[PDB]
């Protein structure tokens, strides 16, 4: 390494690894952390969480006119009611999506996910790709995702440069008369409530 | 600070890695959940950080190019040691040293030990969570509907004000109350809360562009100032 | 492009490193030399690029995390690979093949051949350079002293207008004269030339700081209006 | 590589070194370049070039009151004249230092650097700390070169974003008395003519 230019050198994922394993011993030696602690953790955001709250939220809110009312009229009391509060979700926001308004979810900062109704965020979310282009060109990066909005449609992206979370709401898509509210509910996809898809019909 | 991390309006990031939910693996290393553990089990007990302000700011402070290519929970370790040293829980030189011994034997026991009073501990502040929202005994000095000036501040110290709103005219579409301030929270100075606003920002004043696009961003107070 | 390379203004790149002159090597490897070789000896001729408006957009569409740590000639063979394959002098399929070929096995030889016609012209390049400056029928949109505003405009292709100087205003210091145009000639778009104006900007206006410090930029007529 | 993580990975610097003979033995196979034209531009820039010229010109501004005079008020004929002149160094100008006006360039957006009179850049000069920082806090870079200005010098800081080049011309310091132009010129340094350093007496 010519010392002129050590920052051409990025770390190698494996010092992270032994970085991670260094804090992890120091800790636990120290009393700070015990090995079921962290377990703990990895048990509610691997296992636990995940987009099936936000899922049922939906397909509630599609099949209960009243409660519908409700989520929209105030989000955080409702569901905190459903027990879908927690870490990362202590103020969670619901927006409609309609005809012509359209919404999507964006850190642009970071990563900042409603952790307790969605699980963790994908993949993409996180990275810069999404983040730096959402905000600019959301027709394009949404036709990434086989979204490809006519320019009548508005389009409203939410950065959640604060600790206030949002979910979309989505469409009820055609061709799902008759289906329960359990079954709406296998329909609602992680990407919908982020606003980079619509729903399909069955 | 105006930072790698802020990418808000960025070209060149490449097209976005779509891939369908159900193939979305959340952890491919061990490594990856251990930092969710690291991050989660210290917070909970006010370890380094004890709400997420100063949890972002070691993570913008990372070398540029370890933030483009450590991986996301690569992000994460790097914030729990640079945390743990500042505030002086962790030495950085037994840190360095003990780093040293894992990369050379990578399967190095790991001491273990159970603590179920920690693990209630931890369970409470992942099911309770911690709102930042204060109160305080001024009133908001924006109003739902006003036309704001986004001020052209640049912190060298953490900020929630991405550079792209910077320097702009938006519009208040909420007052949210009073928050922890960034700003100051995330260098330990205090919660100092402010209002926090939702505004409304027009494709038109923000890129130039010409589209029915708009951007929805939270901005405390002292962000703004009246037109 | 409001990519990576576009950093005034940025925090957290760190410390300059310092070394004195003397002891500020040119070149450290034998393909930084090429590199510097194959920039001018392509130029020289208008292979893959006849200005630097060409060369600047292939260092800028790199891929980020290659931008940071190519080193700076790593940016020189980015390019001119970008535009010989992008004018058709080069075929993507085949440069990749030799790309191979030499990543395997290294001390592969490189063929030789004399050419002093082409020495001469590569010769008269480095000495004569290649103005931009052009003359045109139009009178200039503005005069010294004058009070301008600073577009916030966003091109997607290639820009010499910094980020960091967009949206404020700033005052006309000369009028150099007409220049080629690089958002349009670095995309083999035509000269179209336009006045190029010095224009003066303080730090209170860039930043909000409160030093005496200004920043001298060079602005082609199209990056500003009048107030 | 996790094929959602293609851009965690930078290319090698092994990879742009075969690129750069991937290319050169094409375009010598092709006829394009020569062995002897590629080698002609390396002497150039390694070897004939250098800030040798530029102090040349800032010992005859201290020793000549008319030519520094002409300098000043048209540069451009002046250097062309001298000839130095060339690719990167079409449109050269120059700025005086003075007690309460200090001059520093840079190009933030890449490396641009007057060739023909100053050779080539600092390693510094090309990379992104001073890129990104001179233009915002230009005091606390060259606090990082030894130059601690007061608060009340001005600083100007000339970002290269057209063609045309800047050289700084430095103040003659202390301790010179009878010295001859060409022993002035042994004092001025490569940074002092970017801005980043005064001279010292000697
Ligand atoms: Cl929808
Ligand atoms: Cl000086
Ligand atoms: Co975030
Ligand atoms: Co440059």
């Amino acid at each position: 390494i010519d010392p002129r230019f050590p920052h051409h050198h990025p770390r190698p994922q494996s010092f992270w690894e032994a970085r991670a394993k260094a804090l992890e011993s120091l800790l636990i030696e120290k009393g700070h952390l015990s090995s079921d602690a962290i377990e703990r953790v990895i048990k509610h955001y691997e296992h636990e969480l995940g987009p099936m709250n936000g899922a049922k939220v939906v397909a509630k809110a599609w099949t209960d006119p009243a409660f519908k009312q409700r989520l929209l009229e105030d989000s955080e009391t409702v569901l905190r009611e459903l027990g879908y509060y927690g870490l990362q979700g202590e103020h969670i926001r619901v927006v409609e999506n309609t005809d012509t308004v359209h919404n999507v979810v964006v850190c642009t900062l970071c990563s900042c996910y409603p952790w307790p109704l969605l699980g963790l965020p994908p993949s993409w979310y996180k990275e810069p790709a999404y983040r730096a282009r959402v905000v600019k060109e959301p027709r394009q990066v949404l036709k990434e995702f086989g979204l490809d909005l006519p320019d009548s449609v508005e389009i409203r992206v939410w950065d959640r440069s604060s600790e206030i979370r949002f979910m979309v709401l989505p469409q009820r898509p055609e061709g799902t008369e008759g289906m329960t509210e359990e079954e709406l509910a296998k329909l609602v996809t992680r990407d919908s409530m982020i606003g980079v898809a619509k729903i399909e019909p069955p | 600070m105006n930072g790698i991390h802020d990418v808000g309006g960025m070209d060149g990031f490449g097209k976005v890695m779509y891939v369908k939910e159900e193939e979305d693996i959340y952890f491919t290393h061990d490594w990856e959940r251990l930092a969710f553990g690291l991050v989660a089990g210290c917070k909970a007990q006010g370890l380094g950080m004890k709400a997420f302000d100063e949890f972002r700011i070691g993570i913008e402070l990372m070398r540029p190019v370890d933030y483009l290519t450590s991986s996301y929970y690569g992000h994460w370790i790097a914030t729990v040691a640079y945390n743990l040293v500042d505030t002086g829980v962790l030495d950085e030189k037994e840190l360095d040293e003990r780093t040293e011994v894992f990369l050379k034997k990578p399967d190095t026991k790991i001491p273990r030990r159970e603590d179920p009073a920690l693990v209630k501990l931890v369970e409470k502040a992942l099911y309770d969570g911690l709102s930042p929202l204060r109160e305080i005994s001024a009133s908001p000095r924006f109003k739902v509907g006003e036309r704001i000036k986004a001020k052209n501040i640049h912190p060298t110290g953490h900020t929630r004000f991405p550079r792209y709103a910077r320097d702009k005219y938006g519009v208040i579409d909420e007052v949210y109350g009073a928050h922890v301030f960034p700003d100051d929270a995330a260098h330990r100075k205090g919660e100092n809360p402010q209002y926090l606003y939702r505004v409304r920002f027009e494709a038109e004043e923000l890129w130039g562009y010409k589209q029915k696009d708009s951007v929805y961003i939270d901005l405390w107070e002292s962000y703004m100032e009246p037109v």
